[PDB]
């Protein structure tokens, strides 16, 4: 569906320091107890990373994709569920839609006529004393489509738990010579309202030969038509830049530390 | 279903303007053609599709649609153009013609 | 596509966009079932070596005399008013007699072809339109009439018809490469893994020479090969039996 | 040359039929429709009817449908009109014509054909 | 050589080798007329599928 949900407290665009995070394995090569030097679209160390959060607040503006984009969420209850990427976003060209929902992950590319404010909606407690997906409001209609993947079906929790953040989710998105590449990591956390200081190496999860140009991107969140509660979650965006990095591979072949050479 | 040519015969000097009309009682959607008949048997098309002409034929013919009326108008007479003229209404089956009009010297 | 129950008729030809898959054309070219296998882009044997962005599979039924017209640069009512290939068609036309599959005992009439059109259709167009034809100058304000012929007439397909008036199924594999990464690739041959012996190895493109040995190294679920200080390969992961 | 080689002037005593050809040339015969016209020595021209030489279909003016019969032969590439039971109504200059949708509508005409029925 | 080597009805006297088992060697000449087997089956005799 295409609805507008204007009930939000306007907040300034907060910024945050990426603490030596957003490093990924640049190739599919085993190396052991060695200090490999590489030049690629990495996220710089200590880089201002834009910060958005859902409270009262439900912060979902379309952003530029540039060449590559480090994305992360600190959250619980599973609020951030998807991404929109493209160059027109209004069915004049193909664009890519990734949606992890109550039943499966969908990854697909179509001429999609996207909504100006896209999201997915949940009935909270309701009659079954449990939480259920009720709304899918991302596009009005998709027409020409090139690729479509769907996961085998699953039943993860939509449950409204309480407290601080317990998952620190991480992603890198790159688009090289028609290949859209995803890298990612998960880690447990016990963190109130920030991006945590530490070091992580993102493993590649999928590669898609979609060929489409991308220039813009956005995130899809779980929410009579206006006046609603937004679940507590925070997410972060930084733009990859061409940087020489020096990478400590340990004996187990895992990137254990890194040095941003500028 | 046939349209009616205003006059039966029309007379002129060389040079004088000549207007030939085929009025309509029903709508033929502009489907009409003009034909030339010599008293000695020579038939040939002048105009079709209301305004289309100029094909192996003297350039002076014109026949733009006059609202409720269909028309032929010429920028000169000629020795061969002192002849009989007919409109064909083919917009529908059956096809029909006007009664014809004869063009003559004074 | 090739084993579908009911094909499109030639005016309304189906298309399937084959992509994100491995295309074993050796299954097709070795089939005794086909009458015709005319490839215009490349020689039929090399189709298992190539890769493409997409393979459009155009499918339809026509008469056994008309199958020839499906070739690029042909003149005739199928090539001009129903299904036209471009002068540089980089694909294959495949066809088989399906009379015993598309000839009802009293005659079949389900398959229509366009006998009439104001102009030849452009390469890979399709014209579903039933709009009455303007065969006569008189404007066709009626649904039927003299010189108001229905552009879509129907084939005469009967079991006892000659080769020519028996139905041929056709599929046209229009292979295309664009600026997008090629995703319709062939099946890569994979011969047996041999060990403790000096051999020429091709592990997913990686051409090299060496003695292969069972490794004590342990890569990560994402790694597929390994290198040494010199940025030289010293280890690879088997792509079929993960070791 | 879109010529029309029809039949020359013709006479038969009344209560009898006739044969009238119109040969056509300068085009592929099945690419155009054929129609006919009857023009009396005194009274105006009128449309008898036509035949599509491709599809072997026909149409007529209701008045003439009961006394005309139009035909073609593809190998002769010729149109042919038959008149059945001719009387004091059945005498005129008869004319053959050619038609299409793309602008070639009633343009060229046979030299006509004398079909007198007098004694 | 159009005005010396071309016929209005088609000059068919000139032949090229469209099929062969292998890539021909430098300055080598191939006189053979043996039927090329595209399909996987062997193909004895003057013609086949
Ligand atoms: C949601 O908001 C967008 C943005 O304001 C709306 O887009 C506008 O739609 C109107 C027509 O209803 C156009 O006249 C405007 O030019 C559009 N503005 C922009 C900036 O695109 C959209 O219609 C809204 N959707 C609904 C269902 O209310
Ligand atoms: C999550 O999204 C997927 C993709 O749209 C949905 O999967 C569909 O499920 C229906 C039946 O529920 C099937 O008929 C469709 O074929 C599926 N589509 C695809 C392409 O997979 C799924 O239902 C969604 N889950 C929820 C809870 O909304
Ligand atoms: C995407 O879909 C649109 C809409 O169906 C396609 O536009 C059609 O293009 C064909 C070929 O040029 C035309 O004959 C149709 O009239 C068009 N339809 C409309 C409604 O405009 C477009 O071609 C498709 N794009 C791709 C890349 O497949
Ligand atoms: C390499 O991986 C092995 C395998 O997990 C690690 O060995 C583990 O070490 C921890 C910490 O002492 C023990 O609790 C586990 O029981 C060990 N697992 C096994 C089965 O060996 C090893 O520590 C890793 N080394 C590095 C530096 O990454
Ligand atoms: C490819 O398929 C073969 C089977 O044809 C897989 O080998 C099987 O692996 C299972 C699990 O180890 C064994 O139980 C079977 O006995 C094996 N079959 C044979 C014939 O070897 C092989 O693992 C598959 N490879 C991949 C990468 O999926
Ligand atoms: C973040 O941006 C502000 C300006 O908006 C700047 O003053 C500050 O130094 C930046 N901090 C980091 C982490 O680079
Ligand atoms: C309760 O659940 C049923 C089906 O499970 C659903 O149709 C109904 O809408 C739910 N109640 C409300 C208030 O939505
Ligand atoms: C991608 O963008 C470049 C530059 O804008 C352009 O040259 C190219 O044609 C585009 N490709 C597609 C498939 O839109």
């Amino acid at each position: 569906q295409c609805v507008n949900l204007t009930t939000r407290t306007q907040l300034p665009p907060a910024y945050t320091n990426s603490f030596t995070r957003g490093v990924y394995y640049p190739d599919k090569v085993f190396r052991s107890s060695v200090l490999h030097s590489t030049q690629d679209l990495f996220l710089p160390f200590f880089s201002n990373v834009t910060w958005f959060h859902a409270i009262k607040r439900f912060d979902n503006p379309v952003l530029p994709f540039n060449d590559g984009v480090y994305f992360a969420s600190t959250e619980k209850s599973n609020i951030i569920r998807g991404w929109i990427f493209g160059t027109t976003l209004d069915s004049k060209t193909q664009s890519l839609l990734i949606v992890n929902n109550a039943t499966n992950v969908v990854i697909k590319v179509c001429e999609f006529q996207f909504c100006n404010d896209p999201f997915l909606g949940v009935y909270y407690h309701k009659n079954n004393k449990s939480w259920m997906e009720s709304e899918f409001r991302v596009y009005s209609s998709a027409n020409n489509c090139t690729f479509e993947y769907v996961s085998q079906p699953f039943l993860m929790d939509l449950e409204g738990k309480q407290g601080n953040f317990k998952n620190l989710r991480e992603f890198v998105f790159k688009n090289i010579d028609g290949y859209f590449k995803i890298y990612s990591k998960h880690t447990p956390i016990n963190l109130v309202r920030d991006l945590p200081q530490g070091f992580s190496a993102l493993e590649p999860l999928v590669d898609l030969p979609i060929g489409i140009n991308i220039t813009r991107f956005q995130t899809l969140l779980a929410l009579s038509s206006s006046g609603w509660t937004a679940g507590a979650a925070a997410y972060y965006v930084g733009y990859l830049q061409p940087r020489t990095f020096l990478l400590k591979y340990n004996e187990n072949g895992t990137i254990t530390d890194a040095v941003d050479c500028a | 279903i046939q349209m009616t040519q205003s006059p039966s015969s029309l007379s002129a000097s060389l040079g004088e303007r000549v207007s030939l009309i085929c009025r309509a009682s029903q709508e033929i959607s502009g489907y009409l053609s003009w034909l030339q008949q010599k008293p000695d048997g020579t038939i040939k098309r002048l105009i079709y599709a209301a305004s289309t002409l100029d094909s192996g034929v003297p350039k002076r013919f014109s026949g733009s649609r006059s609202g409720s009326e269909y028309s032929l108008t010429i920028s000169s007479p000629e020795s061969e153009d002192f002849a009989d003229y007919y409109c064909l209404q083919y917009a529908s089956y059956p096809w029909t013609f006007g009664g014809g009009t004869k063009l003559e010297i004074k | 596509v090739f084993n579908a129950t009911r094909f499109a008729s030639v005016y309304a030809w189906n298309r399937k966009r084959i992509s994100n898959c491995v295309a074993d054309y050796s299954v097709l070219y070795n089939s005794a079932s086909f009458s015709t296998f005319k490839c215009y882009g490349v020689s039929p044997t090399k189709l298992n070596d190539l890769c493409f962005t997409n393979v459009y599979a155009d499918s339809f039924v026509i008469r056994g005399d008309e199958v020839r017209q499906i070739a690029p640069g042909q003149t005739g009512k199928i090539a001009d008013y129903n299904y036209k290939l471009p002068d540089d068609f980089t694909g294959c036309v495949i066809a088989w007699n399906s009379n015993n599959l598309d000839s009802k005992v009293g005659g079949n009439y389900n398959y229509l072809y366009r006998l009439f059109r104001k102009s030849n259709l452009k390469p890979f167009e399709r014209d579903i339109s039933t709009e009455i034809y303007q065969a006569g100058s008189t404007p066709c304000n009626g649904v039927e009439g003299f010189n108001c012929y229905f552009p879509l007439q129907s084939y005469g397909f009967q079991p006892t018809n000659g080769v020519g008036y028996q139905p041929y199924r056709v599929v046209v594999l229009s292979f295309e490469l664009l600026h997008a990464p090629a995703t319709v690739c062939g099946p890569k041959k994979s011969t047996n893994l041999v060990k403790n012996k000096c051999v020429n190895f091709n592990f997913n493109g990686l051409t090299g020479t060496g003695v292969l040995t069972e490794s004590n190294k342990k890569f990560l679920p994402f790694q597929q090969f390994g290198r040494d200080i010199a940025d030289t390969t010293d280890a690879v992961r088997d792509p079929q039996t993960l070791e | 040359e879109v010529q029309l080689q029809q039949s020359g002037p013709e006479l038969v005593k009344p209560g009898a039929s006739v044969r009238i050809s119109c040969k056509t040339s300068g085009y592929t015969f099945t690419e155009y429709s054929m129609f006919w016209v009857k023009q009396s020595h005194g009274q105006s021209l009128e449309w008898i009817g036509g035949i599509n030489p491709n599809d072997d279909s026909t149409t007529y003016k209701q008045n003439f449908k009961g006394k005309a019969t139009l035909t073609v032969d593809k190998s002769s590439s010729t149109a042919f009109m038959e008149l059945r039971s001719l009387t004091s109504e059945d005498s005129a200059v008869y004319y053959c014509t050619r038609d299409r949708y793309d602008g070639r509508v009633v343009d060229f005409w046979g030299q006509g054909t004398t079909l007198t029925v007098s004694s």
